[PDB]
RNA sequence: UAAUGCGAUAAUACGCAUGACGGUUCAUUUUUGCCGUGUGUGGUCACGGUAAAACUUAAGAAUCGUCCA
RNA sequence: CGUUCUUCAACCAACGGAAUAAAGCUACGCUAGGGAUAACAGGCUUAUUCGCUCACAGAGUUUUAUCGACGAGCGCGGUUGGCACCUC
RNA sequence: GUUUUUACUAAUUAUAAAAAAGAAAAGCUUAACUGCAAUACAAACAAUUAAAGCAGGGGCAUUGUCGGCAAUAAUGCAUUGAAGAAAUA
RNA sequence: UAAGUCAGACGCAAAGCUACAAGGUUUCGCGUCAAAAGGAAAAAAGUCCGCCAGCGAGGCUAAGGUACAUAAA
RNA sequence: AAUAAAUAAGUUUAAUACCUUUUGCAGCAUGGACCAGCGAUUAAAUGCCGGUAAUUAGCAAAGUUAAACUAACGAAAAAUA
């Protein structure tokens, strides 16, 4: 706290003590969800909107540890208790905690009321966007894809958001461009816009300074937002893929390379594609990851060889991680189909493991199939080579 | 392996022990010497405990 | 322990506090060997803590 | 004066039998078991200390 | 004998520097966290509108301190703010800044100390 | 501090205290440790026999 | 030093909260003493009244109240 | 190993060693 | 472990903290020539027992004496010490003094009773403490020097070192 | 302060001018300005020996006030074991009291739901009945409203009872103030005896001119009364009271205007007043609206065919109010906490027969609670089926085959949780 | 915080001007000593503190000097 | 004549101030009590006193023959003191 | 006591108080009031200490402050006597 | 309990007074005695271990001991 | 301090009276030679606080003494019509 004159007293005159960082600390000193629990409990009387604000980002912080289970039980229970202060400070936080709350409950794959969600949308609504100005990068950041996450879809926020951060894109970092540049892409009242036109020019300049991650998915919402090539996007992003393909991780490389062969501009790299997916199937591959690998193989057009069986391979993943929604299993089994391998006839085949475990799975979800699931299903069993009704072998 | 409890035992009488480590004492409800009791593994019993380690014995 | 060794009450021998024997530290020796063994324990007791707290039955806090 | 700093903390939790001068409540403790665990539990504590009377009150 | 201090919602703040003169109006919900500015004029703002129009000499000029004090004026009146509490420094005595004070009490906006 | 007078402090606060709580509802409703607290067992190790 | 509401209420509002939870301490303190701990006087006489208020110094005469007509 | 040592003591009849119908395997208490 | 309240912890008075004297690490500072003060003092500031750093060293001078313990001496002691250190030395020798008695002693006369206040000044003392250095000297030789430690050893009470610069 | 010592709370002047007097009468004071039932168990016990039958009257009638104070719950302990013990007074001078002193012990005794025993019960009608009512004459209008109200509450359906205080009190009529009568005719409605006797008839045309004088409450009552008494209107009453709530539509509670509104209704008597009745209850739906008063809104408003508007819709926010009531979670809010918000009262357990007529009258609303996302009937059978999760053993064969049927009715026999 | 700062008419329209060198003022708890409490045949013990006192190597910031290597 | 309110004054400075005021002698003494408390003796302490060792400066003048010091340490219980532990 | 101005930031028996504060200079004033007071510090008791707030009549400002003095010492129970006013008899 | 008590003592650890003396004196933290038998050090109020309802020709230990006195290498 | 606990009856081990007064007494502090008899919180009136009962008490004899009690805010609406 100082007491001098100077040209921003709104963060000047905040004042700070001893107190509020006691608690700040023993909240960040917190392991687990049932210790943080407990150090809410004592403190019950003595939170603020700064505490609460801080609370939602440590559920975050404490679910990337148990990166394979769902969402725990006390972390639910923690998020269910602290949506109580958020409706009673609703009218009492900032620009910078709101942005912060939202990415703590979206990271839990929480939905906030849409009454609480309105109420707190008015600090962009309210004082023609001032507060806007004195967010910083990083709350902008979270403001777009904190939003976007809850399924908040107002026109006047949004409009009045893209206004008021127009004119600071061009000297955002690159990570922070991608991001607005995705949230974008999934909006359909800001396509072919000015705020769209601004955001990708604004990204050319700063294609070399994107993340892996960043990279793969502003290359991603670049090709559904411009499939022609009015920016230079899309020539960049491509060509810095081509000069470091290996350098990526298995992930960026896969989502690269399935954006690539939809564009139509396949070439003969399979051959550089393959080797990487093999070194590293068993991991670095979710399901979600895995179709989109299958997609791409499949639309390219490679075919098993015998020094390396990609497929034989990806089936016995899928499988392993079968033992998942029908519709990805309904997907998976007709991609495997349009491959053109074999299952049933032949004793080991590379597809077999995959349908084996399909029918095991499909044996205890039988209330789910419907007529037309059931008919898609057997569109796939039939093109594999198995109509007998039979189990298969394996 | 966790551990779930544990078991302390007295060694020493109350004669001419400080009158707030007999608190401590009576708190974990030991009164006489050989007397044993199980408690829960807890952080703050066994801050308790490290203030009285030559009186007791620990397990 | 008394240092003192002036005064009429003879609290030591002529000569005062005398020094200990054999037997003596080695008393002394085991007594600081228990001392040091608990403080043993208690670390590893909380190196192996459980997630969750073992409820124990107690006779009084049923009745109230 | 002062010789320990801070709140006190909460209480060691002790398993503990039943006491011979609480023999008399042994009968009040059956009728306010409510379940077959807890019943279980105060005929453990009360082991020293049960007499006919209470063995027959328990299968009741 | 300093004085308790005493919370207000709305405040106004002086900043001068060697060249101009800046006023703000702050909103605050509590002390503990940052505040909503409102207001933000400086004589630079008057400086560039008058010299086209009427010639004047310097920013820190008699002209410039009641143009500042007319567009103060005009946005709180726009926003429905009639009262302010003015924050008492070292800069509060200058004379640029109680010529604007000045000329905001003549207009109508009511600028209390206490 | 002086005076060997008992002390009223504790009884002011907690008249302050209940004072509140009676007229304020508080803003949690759980608490974790209640929640998940298992049945009470005699001991955490098996009996000796006799 | 400060002091900070109880749920950092800085509203206008936050006076009239106060003034109750004043009324309700005195109420919680009277209940855990017990009725023997008398907190009024009960004398076998009226207080007199001065300025519309309780005044705790004398009369010249002592008089019943309401007991004498006019003339 | 708590629960793999109870059993062990608990598959024993030290009663039986006051039987009259004892050999040397009602004494084998340790290893079995 | 500190011995305060919580009420202390967040509003103490003690605003301008100073360690006290009698453990204070902080090295003495040179004797200087003002005259001896005529007020009684207490018997704690004549003593010290609180070791010095461990960064002393030689100021002045390439040879040196100091104490391995504690003790407080009068001022009769130094005068002894100062002519035996000149004899012995030579008249042309450097001598430095870094220490001087200035803290008052009081005493009664025989035949009186406890009590009636306290007694009026008797003589001075100096506290010393473990390791301080006494005197240091240059244009001599080391032979000299450990000529004037064991010229001086017998009328101390304290153990006494050399200390060399290097 | 300076008086007591620390902790003491310093003087009341206004305590302090009561018991500081010339004349006597220091217990009846002491038990009338107690504050809690503790207090006033003390007053009683240090005060044994010299107590009376004034002093046994006051104390059951101070139960009536204690219980006031601790609302939004049942009756205490405390309270409860006072009453018991105030009984063996009862029983000891049940043959000193005078008609005026029964008439208060009854009222207290009522008002905490306690059952005189019979035999006790029976003395105490004795001595107001005996002397075929003579002595009723030299009582007070606060004596025999409290006479009639009292033991009808408590149930003494003796018919030789009713008929000598009728015949006693009866040419009194005229001249007993509005709310009075409105007492009577209250106990005459309830006594179907007395249905077609003279002595309701008399009520009736007694009432007729100080209809203007009847306070919210009793109007709303009296109204609610006079349409089961008298169908044929031949007493010109319900004319008269439909008139003057006409007139004061607005100038009334929320709680008797609901009342009033939902009388109306089934009379059909409707008129096209929606448009004002609608607004009040937006305006005040999180206060002056408990359960039963919120079904009584219900089933008003659905008979006289009002229909969700989308510029108030007064079903959705009825939905949200009764799931508030249901769950009773609370608010720390200041607004809330001066407001006096019943839902911030705390959780008071419903029968389950009001959460069958809530969930029929919602159905029978005729929107939508589990196809919409966000549909007005959402919140409410969503707190339902939480609440009926903890009371499982309630429900039986007939509960679960009337509430199906309302979820099928609404949309909801997927046989899944409601979203919200 | 260049709508900055400083000024010898000192007012601010005019003067010096945000780099670079030099000299001053402000991390494995830097790790040792030391202090406090407890226990103690007077130390082959435990924990904590030093934003109270001695003690290391930096990096940066604020002036100041300067035709600049 | 009495009561209440607004106020003040004198001795209380032995300053919680009251029996209105108010000094001495007793070796002519008397009674009730205390080793809770002094004088002789014992006890504890050792400043002081006394003795020894280190120190070998300075006188003697080759000799530490003899005399002898600043200063420090230790001992003794015989000098002058301190305490109030035993006996009124 | 309270308003205004600024090339000033001291002193006390003693003391690192204090910059929206003080001191000095200029102007107007008597709150160095009447009747009450939540809640606390301290404390064997007696007394001693701080004080939000309510009503009346005022002062300087023009909606803030004033129930004496930077703070920590400058004192004395009850009784008896005396004075101003008021109510009885 | 509207009772008794308002003569206290010493050990370890600090400070004032004395002479960094006293089994001295004045405060302060803990313990013991006072009002506490039993065991160890020679006798042993205040040091170390340890708190006696009664009896018994059972057993295990604490402080301290284990060529004789005097139980145990 | 003239006894105690044991014993193969030879002996072995443990063991400084009581009262009063004291920080502390085997006390080199106080009182008692021994036996029998005598020898010290009692009664009245009044007050306070517990316990146990009477259910106002005393006279008188359809009427009198003593004590005790004697207004505090008339605040509840529980009708599956
Ligand atoms: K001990
Ligand atoms: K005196
Ligand atoms: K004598
Ligand atoms: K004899
Ligand atoms: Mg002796
Ligand atoms: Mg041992
Ligand atoms: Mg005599
Ligand atoms: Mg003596
Ligand atoms: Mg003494
Ligand atoms: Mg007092
Ligand atoms: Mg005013
Ligand atoms: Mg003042
Ligand atoms: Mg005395
Ligand atoms: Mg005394
Ligand atoms: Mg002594
Ligand atoms: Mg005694
Ligand atoms: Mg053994
Ligand atoms: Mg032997
Ligand atoms: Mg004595
Ligand atoms: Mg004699």
């Amino acid at each position: 706290n100082t007491g001098v004159p100077g040209p921003r007293p709104e963060v000047a005159q905040k004042l700070s003590t001893e107190y509020q960082g006691h608690i700040l600390r023993m909240i960040s000193l917190a392991e687990s969800a049932s210790e943080l629990d407990e150090v809410l409990w004592s403190s019950k009387k003595h939170l603020r909107p700064v505490h609460i604000a801080r609370s939602c980002l440590k559920l975050e912080y404490l679910r990337t540890k148990e990166k394979g289970r769902e969402v725990s039980e006390p972390i639910k229970n923690l998020a269910s208790e602290l949506e109580n202060y958020v409706e009673l400070y609703s009218t009492k936080f900032t620009i910078g905690q709101v942005s912060q709350l939202v990415r703590g409950l979206s990271s839990i794959r929480r939905n906030i009321q849409p009454d609480l969600l309105l109420k707190l949308a008015a600090v962009v609504v309210a004082d023609d966007g001032r507060q806007v100005q004195l967010a910083n990068e990083m709350d902008c950041r979270d403001l777009f894809f904190g939003f976007f996450s809850q399924g908040f879809d107002n026109e006047l926020f949004w409009k009045r958001l893209s206004e008021s951060v127009l004119p600071r894109l061009p000297y955002f970092n690159a990570d922070v461009v991608s991001t607005v540049l995705r949230v974008v892409s999934g909006l359909r009242f800001l396509h072919n816009t000015e705020f769209a036109h601004a955001t990708m020019t604004a990204l050319v300049p700063k294609v070399g300074d994107l993340s892996p991650a960043r990279l793969a998915d502003a290359f991603f919402s670049a090709s559904l937002l411009d499939p022609t090539d009015v920016s230079g996007l899309n020539a960049k992003l491509e060509e810095r893929f081509l000069r470091e393909f290996t350098s990526f991780p298995i992930k960026d490389t896969v989502t690269m390379f399935q954006t690539v062969t939809v564009r139509r501009h396949s070439t003969p790299e399979l051959a550089a594609q393959v080797a990487p997916l093999v070194a590293a199937q068993a991991h670095q591959l979710p399901v979600r990851h895995l179709r989109r690998a299958l997609e791409g193989m499949v639309t390219a057009g490679w075919k098993d060889t015998a020094e390396i069986p990609l497929y034989a391979i990806l089936a016995k993943q899928a499988a392993r991680l079968v033992l998942t929604p029908v519709q990805l299993l309904r997907q998976l089994a007709r991609i495997f189909a349009n491959t053109g391998l074999k299952a049933g006839p032949g004793a080991n085949q590379p597809l077999a493991p995959y349908f084996a475990a399909l029918q095991r799975e499909l044996e205890g979800r039988l209330a789910e199939l419907d007529e037309q699931v059931t008919d898609d299903f057997a569109e796939s069993f039939k093109k594999v080579g198995i109509a007998e009704g039979a189990r298969v072998q394996i | 392996e966790p551990v779930r409890s544990l078991f302390v035992t007295l060694r020493r009488s109350y004669i001419g022990k400080a009158w707030f480590h007999r608190e401590i004492l009576q708190n974990f409800r030991l009164k006489k010497i050989r007397q044993t009791v199980e408690v829960a593994n807890t952080p703050s019993a066994r801050n308790s405990l490290a203030k009285i380690p030559h009186l007791v014995t620990i397990e | 322990v008394v240092f003192k060794t002036t005064g009429g009450k003879a609290w030591n021998p002529p000569g005062g506090l005398k020094p200990l024997t054999n037997t003596q530290k080695r008393s002394r020796k085991e007594n600081l060997q228990i001392l040091l063994r608990n403080l043993s324990v208690l670390k590893l007791a909380a190196e192996n803590q459980p997630e969750v707290t073992v409820n124990l039955f107690s006779p009084l806090k049923f009745m109230h | 004066t002062i010789f320990n700093t801070g709140v006190p903390g909460p209480r060691p939790e002790v398993a503990q039998k039943l006491s011979t001068e609480y023999q008399g409540h042994i009968l009040r403790m059956i009728s306010l078991a409510e379940s077959a665990s807890e019943l279980d539990e105060v005929l453990w504590s009360s082991k020293k200390h049960l007499r006919p009377v209470h063995i027959a009150r328990s299968c009741l | 004998p300093l004085k308790p201090l005493v919370f207000r919602p709305l405040k106004l703040f002086f900043w001068a520097t060697n060249r101009h003169v800046h006023a703000k109006v702050v909103r605050f919900s509590s002390p503990f966290n940052e505040g909503v500015p409102v207001v933000d004029i400086s004589t630079f703002d008057a400086f560039n509108k008058l010299k086209g129009s009427a010639p004047v000499v310097a920013p820190r000029s008699l002209e410039c301190y009641k143009e500042v004090a007319k567009m103060v004026k005009e946005e709180t009146a726009r926003q429905n703010i009639n009262e302010v509490t003015l924050h008492l420094n070292s800069h509060a005595s200058d004379r640029g800044v109680r010529e604007v004070v000045r000329e905001l009490k003549n207009l109508g906006l009511l600028v209390k100390k206490v | 501090v002086r005076t060997k007078l008992p002390s009223k402090r504790p009884f002011l606060q907690t008249a302050s205290h209940l004072a509140v709580n009676s007229l304020v509802p508080s803003v949690r409703t759980n608490r974790w440790a209640d929640l998940i607290k298992g049945p009470a067992v005699r001991s955490c190790i098996p009996e000796i026999p006799e | 030093i400060h002091v900070v509401p109880i749920n950092d209420d800085w509203s206008p509002e936050y006076q009239k909260l106060a003034d109750e939870l004043v009324v309700r301490r005195a109420e919680v303190k009277r209940q855990i003493l017990g009725h023997h701990v008398h907190t009024e006087p009960a004398f076998h006489f009226s207080l007199p009244q001065r300025n519309g208020n309780m005044s705790w110094l004398l009369n010249s005469v002592h008089k019943f109240p309401g007991t004498t007509t006019l003339a | 190993x708590x629960x793999x040592x109870x059993x062990x003591x608990x598959x024993x009849x030290x009663x039986x060693x006051r039987x009259x119908x004892x050999x040397x395997x009602x004494x084998x208490x340790x290893x079995x | 472990f500190r011995r305060r309240t919580w009420p202390a912890v967040c509003g103490s008075l003690h605003i301008w903290k100073k360690m006290p004297w009698r453990i204070d690490q902080a090295p003495p500072p040179m004797p200087d020539s003002k005259p001896l003060t005529r007020l009684r003092a207490k018997r704690y500031e004549g003593i010290k027992k609180v070791v010095m750093p461990n960064s002393t060293q030689l100021q002045f001078g390439l040879y040196g004496i100091r104490s391995m313990e504690s003790a407080r001496l009068k001022d009769n002691t130094l005068e002894a010490i100062r002519r035996t250190i000149r004899r012995k030395i030579k008249k042309t020798g450097r001598l430095w003094i870094m220490i001087r008695a200035t803290v008052p002693m009081t005493k009664k006369p025989l035949g009186i009773r406890m009590g009636k206040g306290k007694g009026s000044i008797d003589h001075y003392v100096t506290p010393i403490r473990p390791g301080q250095i006494l005197y240091e000297f240059d244009r001599i030789s080391r032979p000299i020097a450990l000529q004037a430690l064991r010229a001086i050893q017998p009328k101390l009470p304290c153990r006494l070192g050399l200390v060399e610069w290097s």
